[PDB]
């Protein structure tokens, strides 16, 4: 993994130690919804607006 | 992160607008219906 | 005499046309792009289709509107095509 | 992002997808934000030399079918 630790320590922790890990339903619900997001901004090469 | 886009084109289509208006003055002098230019030097 | 000389007005629609093409001219078939359209109350309106994009805008151009008002015409009876005509127009 | 209304639409749409995360899910609200936010820095790099948006899409998309496969 990546240490969280504050103090210093040589290497690293594993997973099995802090039982610390990662759901399907967010792991893979947030890749679909973070392409979708970055899509739209590079879809955009200009803006259009009108006066309010 | 620097910078890389464009060759920008820019100092080539300043060179050919400097050649557009140089034709185009001495564009009237050509053939035997042309016109005849003066200079003058100021004295 | 005072006579003749120039008919430049045709210059600002020349010039109209270009500016107006080179905005539909990012978005073209399944390769085109999208574009956002603020009514002013804080909706913001995502589409691609040239029929929405004509009508939220404002051109005081009237080259522009003409383009626009004629556009319209044919998204009733073709439905198809809104950013082609525009594009033949101007070039 | 709630209290805090956004004008721009490349804002907006993260903020946007924000509630598309935190109404499924109760965890992963950061996830997304800086997942997204990343993917447009390292696309200075295409965006600079020349590759046009339009292809860097599909090069995501072909991406995200292969990324959903090895989860």
């Amino acid at each position: 993994g990546v240490d969280i630790d504050g103090e210093s320590d040589e290497g690293v922790k594993d997973i099995r130690e802090e039982n610390i890990y990662d759901m399907l339903a967010t792991k893979k619900f947030a890749i679909n919804v973070a392409t979708e997001a970055a899509t739209t901004v590079l879809s955009i090469d200009q803006i259009i607006m009108a006066k309010k | 992160p620097k910078a890389e886009s464009l060759r920008r084109d820019a100092a080539l289509k300043v060179n050919v607008t400097s050649a557009e208006g140089l034709q185009s003055v001495l564009e009237t002098n050509l053939g035997p219906k042309g016109t005849l230019k003066m200079l003058v030097d100021g004295a | 005499a005072e006579s003749l000389r120039r008919d430049a007005a045709l210059k600002v629609n020349v010039t109209s046309a270009e500016g107006l093409q080179s905005v539909l001219e990012t978005n073209l078939g399944p390769k085109g792009t999208l574009k956002m359209l603020v009514d002013g109350a804080g909706n913001i309106k995502l589409t691609k289709d040239g029929k929405v994009l004509l009508t939220e805008m404002q051109i005081q151009s009237p080259t522009a509107v003409l383009i626009a008002r004629a556009a319209a015409a044919q998204d009733e009876i073709t439905g198809d095509g809104t950013t082609t005509v525009v594009c033949l127009v101007g070039e | 992002l709630r209290e805090l209304d956004i004008v721009h639409p490349a804002v907006k749409v993260l903020v946007m997808a924000t509630e598309q995360q935190k109404i499924d899910m109760g965890d992963g609200t950061n996830l997304v934000m800086i997942l997204a936010g990343e993917l447009l820095n390292v696309s200075e790099k295409l965006i600079s030399m020349g590759l046009s948006a339009v292809e860097i899409i599909q090069g995501y998309n072909m991406a995200r079918k292969f990324t959903l496969k090895e989860l």
